[PDB]
């Protein structure tokens, strides 16, 4: 049976949420518990009514996100094929009831101060059903640290992170992300000075040059184990190929015309599109805060900029990290 | 950008 919402969120839980993101499915709230940050993503489903325009997804369709999060969560576990570089799963509920109206003030001060595309979500009725999860708080989104980072070489670090960590599910989960933008990629100071992976059994490290990368948001997303494939099929879908104005919307009609629309086959090569995507965020979007002023930064501009011009002659994220020199 | 919107 679902639990209240207060299983979740006890009061002094429920005190302490911020709220941090939106989207037309739903609502995300970062709290504390144990003296550590976490991030609260909280889905209505199952419902008749329209929420922010949109129906409500059933349980059945929001399934996949929850067991790809679990499984790339696991990673972070595992041996041969290990990466601590997508978010970490805390916990997944089904919850019922009205919204809280803690979360309701929360609601609002953002409202008041970001501005919301959402409805104020004060409607719904004591038979509502959620699904909330619980994840580790991986920082500040790289779009909203567009004008935050020390340099170029920080971008490095970035980029080497997120190609590792898309390999190593590659490898473990034949894992495509298929919505990495900017929004999707989290950033967190560290004292590490490297961070490690392994990859079919080697282990390597990277140079962290201060933050950790955290992937999240898997609801497009693919993955298999012994055959069973886990995705979003959005090959009937209407809006998600008509976009424009980013780069971003252009690989959505790219990772189609990669897949002849067919969404539970296996192309990696959608990650290197992301990855391209963002490389070119980085060039093009990202403002640093020194700017390559030695020859030895303007060389790693001139690094990044050779995998821009050549990283899509890649076959996957795992093919760039093996085979690419920005990574030697 | 999110990849859908109201
Ligand atoms: C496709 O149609 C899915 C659709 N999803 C939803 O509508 C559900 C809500 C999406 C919320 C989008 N915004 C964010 O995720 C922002 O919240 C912050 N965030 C999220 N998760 C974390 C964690 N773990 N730690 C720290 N911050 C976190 C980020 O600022 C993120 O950009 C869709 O819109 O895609
Ligand atoms: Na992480």
């Amino acid at each position: 049976g679902p639990v209240p919402f207060s299983h979740c969120l006890p009061t002094e839980k429920l005190q302490r949420c911020e709220k941090i993101g939106e989207g037309v499915f739903g609502e995300v709230f970062q709290t504390i518990a144990d003296h550590t940050p976490v991030a609260i993503k909280i889905i209505a489903i199952e419902g008749p009514d329209l929420v922010n325009g949109s129906h409500q997804k059933t349980f059945e369709e929001i399934l996949p996100e929850i067991i790809i999060s679990k499984e790339l969560s696991l990673l972070s576990g595992e041996v041969c094929n290990r990466t601590e570089g997508f978010i970490g799963l805390n916990s997944v509920h089904c919850v019922q009831g009205s919204y809280p109206p803690l979360l309701l003030k929360a609601w609002d001060h953002y409202n008041s101060t970001k501005g919301s595309a959402n409805d104020r979500p004060d409607f719904f009725k004591d038979d509502q059903l959620f699904i909330v999860l619980e994840f580790e708080f991986g920082g500040i989104d790289l779009e909203q640290m567009r004008t935050k980072l020390s340099s170029l070489a920080t971008a490095k670090s970035i980029l080497h992170q997120l190609t590792a960590s898309l390999a190593v599910a590659e490898a473990s989960l034949r894992f495509e992300h298929r919505d990495l933008h900017w929004g999707n990629v989290l950033l967190k100071k560290t004292s590490l000075k490297k961070l490690h992976y392994t990859l079919n059994g080697k282990s390597s490290t990277i140079p962290s040059c201060g933050l950790q990368v955290s992937i999240i948001d898997y609801t497009l997303s693919r993955l298999e184990r012994d055959g069973i494939v886990v995705f979003c099929d959005v090959s009937m879908d209407e809006d998600l190929f008509t976009g424009d104005g980013d780069y971003q919307f252009d690989i959505y009609r790219l990772m189609k015309k990669e897949n002849n629309n067919r969404w539970g086959e296996y192309h990696p090569y959608s990650n290197v599109l992301w990855l391209h995507y963002l490389t070119d965020k980085m060039l093009k979007q990202m403002t640093f805060k020194t700017k390559c002023n030695t020859p030895a930064m303007k060389q790693i501009k001139r690094k990044i900029q050779e995998f821009h011009r050549t990283m899509l002659n890649f076959s996957s994220a795992t093919d760039l990290l093996c085979q690419h020199s920005l990574f030697k | 950008a999110r990849k859908k919107q109201t």
